[PDB]
């Protein structure tokens, strides 16, 4: 690991939410283990911990890989209350994932009962433009709709903003 | 002898409170023959802990805390998604106790080893393994790790269905998720110390009854220390008079002398094996009043008939003057020699008189042989279904005895048949031994009835104990352990089959052995049983293994709490609570107290470890007799996933045995309702008496009394208190848990007739679970309704309600009570048998069979099921001034 100096490091409970098959797990495995997972293992609720320095400021990252099969429509109230930041993730090759973006937005905003909360919209699977069904402008418009930063990632072997998406969400929390 | 045995002898004496040297001085040949003949029970138990040494030692220290039946109730299975539970596996990732998690969804009926197999599948996703490669890593690691509950020291060491473990099934019923973790077998096996049991130094050292042609005659001589008066005698076979009681002459107290033989209406050869003499010194002024009682077995532990002169130190009469004799009392001389004595002589014949061996009994039974469906079957079925307190007319006693050969088709009628046999004769008792020799085994709950004071025959005890060795699971054994230890007092001798059964189980199950030790240690102050239990603890402590070191650390911990509470009540009693606190914090911050109260196992639950205690949370409660509110920290690495602070109430000055029994009955009633389909959530919190009116109370978290809730906010305050702590979506789940918990305690408190409920006797949790805590006195003090359900509770049950009643919410609450009431009524024999086994205890409200008759009234056992329901509906209507009419 990486032994951090000082003590009592800030801990950010980053929660990754999104529909099934979007890529929430593969993005998280890439950020923590630097490896792309191609298989189909639907996630119920897994957690990941790591110590990294962001903008010359160490911090503890507790990332929660939520479910997507909707079979576990519960458990949402739990991580949507203790989470310090959220990563709305949709797939550019699955139109159904794009309509559910504001479905998660009103959930997080109501459960938090705030005017707004640190969120970042993630357009995943941009390595498959031959089957892409959501343009970049469609994601930009949805991002400006809820006043949310936007980023395009792809958990494939080419990295593509996997670390930046998490690190930006840590940056949003520090300046929210 | 061995200096290692001297070290062991000092630890055994510290745990039991008396040095082992005192047992070496007891000249009683039964005491010495017990200490040697009991050591093979220790050998056989140690041999079981060494058969397959890796796994068996682990199965002993951490026994699988599972339930009895692998199957689930239908309402429990419906709480599952396609019969699958979601478990949450945790793992430490950094040396700073940082933990990650990953959730599994597996069938409930799966082996823990299969849960580990699914865990490897979930973890090896970033490994990029093929289908054949996944099989290699599984079969290489599936079987080298063990599941452990996160928070406590509970493990999954056996191939039980996962839903059969109590923690898993408790999660299912409560709608929670199991929090488990993996641990390698070799890391758990390496922490298991080796047991080193060695045989102690003390391990190394006629005429038949049926040939005596005479009647029983006992001579009463004189009486000293008596300080007119006569002596009343009697021959009983465990509560049943064998012959009519005879009385001596009426002499004044000037020179207490009788010097007279008493002829009894009983043939000497016709005496049973369990025959006892019950005598007493009575006064007379008409006004017949007993002064002192005493009992003695007509046979000793070697089957020898009593003969010769003997003094019998009598026992003081307890509160209440019943019949002049006391057959139910203990037999034997009083250890305190200041009590009045009594000199007796038993008739000598020629040589030693022995009870005939079993082969001679067979000869007489075969000889006396030479000397159906329309109603005989149904009557035998109706006789068996009656409660053990119901009377059996003499006609039915002969009817059972005449059909004793057909009674083998319904072995549950055996308790009724044993009471029908005239034990005064020997031809019938000889035949009864042949039936019991080949009587079909019965259920363990039924065989416990054959172990109370009404069945003293050794062959009868042997049948009940054998029924326990086959059918009594370790789950049920720990449930009825308090009764099985009490009926050890009813045993005529030290060496019997029930004490060897309990000792072997306690020495092959540390969860059994833990409460086994504490139940015995609690009654060690009582000199009536201090020798029977003290000798039992010595054999246990000498073979329990490493757990003795843990017990000594628990004994010294409780000992320091007693000493502190004693000085608190004698030195700073009338002082203000502030002054008491300054005295408390000083006597606790000293090093000798901190080292004894930190780093030991919780007596309420040995799986819960008690690390360092948070002195700032320890306080003297504002209740009666100044209870100690103690708060330890959970030293488990994943303690946050279960509980972080362990809170225990140490109560000194009040007898907590009544609370133990009521809490044990509440737990049993809940298991009755649950397995039938009645989801009524009772809260039987922990409670363990550890001595003379000293005990521990388990603290339940997030619970508040009604008086506290009322001050934290007049009638609708309780209803608003739940809506604030339960959102609009959880509101329906909170009022549901409230109605189901009220229906349970409304029925439980009525049947048991507990103390009256008030705003400080009733507590409510944040989720809406209701329960009681006080439990002053059960049974008797127009039946008493302690839980009256005030209008504050009716508001919560019926939500927003104009009149609370005539509402479907209240109608569904009435249905929950009716179904729960008739459910407990269908198991009346069990609770009656559980109360019967407690009569030998010092329970002031469980001395006579008249107190046990209270539940016979509240259950309306003499009426039909339709009538017994209308009965319960009346006392609820009378106690509530309406709402239970429906006529
Ligand atoms: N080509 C490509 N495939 C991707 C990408 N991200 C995810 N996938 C694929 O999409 C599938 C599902 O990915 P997964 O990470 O399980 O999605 P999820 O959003 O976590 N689903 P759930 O919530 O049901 O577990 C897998 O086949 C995975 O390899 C990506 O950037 N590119
Ligand atoms: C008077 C008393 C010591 N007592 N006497 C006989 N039985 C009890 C007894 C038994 N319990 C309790 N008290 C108990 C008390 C307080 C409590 O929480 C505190 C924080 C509160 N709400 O003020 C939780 C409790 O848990 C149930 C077990
Ligand atoms: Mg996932």
């Amino acid at each position: 690991t990486s032994a951090v100096p000082s003590d009592n490091l800030p801990t950010y409970k980053l929660v990754v939410v999104g529909d099934g098959g979007v890529g929430k797990s593969a993005l998280t495995i890439q950020f923590f283990a630097k490896i792309f997972v191609p298989d189909y293992d639907p996630t119920i609720e897994d957690s990941y911990l790591k110590h990294t320095e962001i903008d010359n400021q160490w911090a503890i990252l507790d990332v929660l890989d939520t479910a997507g099969q909707e079979e576990f429509s519960a458990m949402r109230e739990q991580y949507m209350r203790t989470g310090d930041g959220f990563l709305i993730v949709y797939s550019v090759t699955d139109k159904a994932s794009f309509e559910h973006v504001d479905r998660f937005h009103q959930l997080i905003l109501r459960v938090k009962d705030r005017e707004s909360f640190p969120m970042i919209l993630v357009a995943n699977k941009v390595d498959l433009m031959h089957l892409r069904k959501i343009t970049r402008e469609q994601g930009k418009e949805m991002a400006t709709k809820h006043n949310i930063p936007y980023i395009e990632t792809s958990a494939k072997d080419p990295p593509l903003n996997v670390d930046k998406a998490f690190h930006d969400l840590v940056r949003v929390i520090r300046q929210q | 002898g061995n200096r290692e045995e001297k070290i062991l002898n000092r630890e055994i004496g510290f745990a039991i409170g008396m040095p082992v040297c005192e047992f070496d001085m007891v000249k009683d040949p039964e005491v010495q023959d017990f200490r040697r003949n009991i050591l093979n029970v220790c050998k056989e138990a140690v041999d079981l802990r060494d058969l397959n040494s890796p796994h068996s030692r682990a199965m002993y220290v951490y026994p699988p805390n599972v339930e009895s039946s692998p199957e689930l109730p239908k309402h429990i299975y419906n709480k599952l998604d396609k019969g699958q539970i979601i478990v949450v596996i945790w793992v430490i990732v950094s040396p700073n106790n940082d933990k990650q998690k990953y959730t599994l969804k597996i069938n409930h009926d799966c082996v823990p080893e299969q849960v580990i197999a699914e865990a490897i599948r979930k973890k090896t996703r970033s490994m990029l393994l093929s289908s054949e490669q996944l099989k290699l890593c599984v079969l290489e690691y599936q079987g080298k790790y063990i599941l452990k509950v996160c928070g406590c020291d509970e493990y999954f060491l056996e191939k039980y269905p996962l839903s059969q473990y109590k923690y898993i099934r408790s999660c299912i019923m409560l709608g929670r998720m199991p929090n488990l973790m993996l641990m390698a077998k070799e890391s758990l096996y390496s922490q298991l110390p080796m047991d080193c049991f060695t045989m102690p130094s003390y391990s190394r050292r006629t005429k038949s009854l049926w040939v005596i042609n005479s009647a029983l005659r006992i001579k009463i001589l004189c009486a000293t220390y008596v300080n007119k008066i006569y002596v009343r005698t009697g021959i009983y076979h465990g509560g049943e008079p064998l012959c009519d009681n005879v009385n001596t002459q009426r002499v004044p107290c000037s020179n207490p002398r009788w010097n007279e033989w008493l002829n009894y209406d009983i043939y000497i050869p016709d005496l049973p094996r369990a025959a006892r003499l019950c005598l007493s010194i009575c006064s007379v002024k008409e006004e017949h009043c007993p002064l002192a009682w005493g009992n003695i077995n007509l046979f000793d532990y070697t089957d020898t008939l009593v003969s010769g002169k003997m003094a019998l130190n009598l026992w003081p009469v307890p509160h209440g003057l019943e019949d002049l004799l006391n057959p139910i009392g203990v037999t034997g001389s009083n250890p305190n020699k200041e009590t009045p004595c009594l000199e007796l002589e038993f008739d000598w014949f020629s040589s030693v008189v022995k009870f005939p061996d079993m082969s001679v009994i067979e000869e007489h039974a075969n000889w006396s042989v030479s000397r159906l469906r329309e109603n005989d079957k149904e009557q035998l079925k109706a006789i068996s279904t009656r409660d053990p307190l119901s009377e059996i007319t003499e006609q039915e006693k002969d009817f059972l005895w005449s059909h004793r050969h057909y009674c083998v088709t319904i072995p549950e009628i055996l308790p009724k048949l044993l009471l029908s046999v005239k034990w005064n004769s020997r031809d019938e008792v000889a035949q009864m031994y042949c039936l019991v020799k080949d009587w079909p085994p019965i259920k363990p709950e039924q065989a416990m009835e054959l172990l109370d004071c009404n069945y003293p025959d050794p062959m009868v005890r042997g049948f009940a104990v054998r029924c326990l060795e086959k059918y009594l699971t370790d789950d049920k054994l720990s449930q009825y352990l308090i009764q099985l230890v009490q009926v050890l007092k009813y045993e005529q001798y030290l060496d019997n089959l029930l004490v060897r059964f309990l000792l072997k189980k306690a020495l092959t199950n540390q969860r059994i052995g833990h409460f086994f030790f504490w139940h015995l240690k609690s009654e060690m102050h009582n000199k009536t049983v201090s020798q029977r239990f003290g000798l039992l603890l010595e054999s246990y402590c000498r073979a329990c293994g490493m757990y003795l070191k843990h017990l000594n650390r628990q004994v010294e911990a409780m000992e320091k709490l007693i000493n502190l509470t004693d000085i608190l009540k004698q030195e700073k009693k009338d002082e203000t609570q502030k002054v008491q606190m300054k005295f408390l914090v000083e006597q606790m911050r000293r090093p000798d107290f901190m080292d004894a109260l930190q780093g030991f196992l919780s007596p309420l639950n040995p799986a819960h470890q008690l690390g360092n205690l948070r002195l700032e949370e320890c306080r003297i409660m504002s209740s009666a007799k100044r209870p100690l509110w103690l708060n330890w920290e959970n030293p488990d690495i994943m303690s946050e996933l279960l509980f972080q602070n362990n809170e225990i109430i140490f109560k000194n000055g009040d007898d907590l045995r009544q609370d133990m029994l009521t809490l044990q009955i509440i737990r049993i009633m809940e298991n009755i309702w649950q397995n039938q389909g009645l989801d009524l959530r009772m809260l039987p919190y922990g409670c363990l008496s550890i001595g003379d009116c000293v005990g521990l109370i388990e603290v339940v978290r997030n619970s508040h009394t009604i008086m506290q809730i009322q001050c934290k906010g007049n009638s609708h305050t309780l209803h608003q208190w739940l809506k604030d702590k339960n959102k609009g979506e959880i509101y329906d789940a909170a009022i549901d848990l409230f109605t189901r918990s009220c229906a349970g305690y409304c029925v439980a408190t009525f049947i048991l007739g507990i103390g009256d409920r008030h705003n400080s006797n009733i507590m409510v949790k944040d989720d809406g679970q209701l329960f009681h805590i006080d439990f002053g006195h059960f049974l008797d003090h127009r039946e008493r309704v302690p839980f009256v359900l005030t209008q504050d509770f009716l508001i919560v049950i019926s939500k927003g309600a104009q009149e609370c009643t005539k509402t479907r919410e209240f109608e569904r609450f009435q249905e929950m009570c009716y179904k729960a009431y008739l459910a407990i009524r269908q198991h009346a024999n069990l609770f009656i048998n559980l109360f019967s086994m407690m009569l030998g205890s010092g329970m002031p409200e469980l001395q006579s069979f008249d107190d046990i008759a209270y539940i016979r009234k509240t259950l309306a056992l003499d009426k039909t099921e339709q009538e017994a329901l209308e009965y319960f509906m009346k006392q609820m209507n009378d106690a509530h001034h309406g709402g239970w009419t429906t006529k």
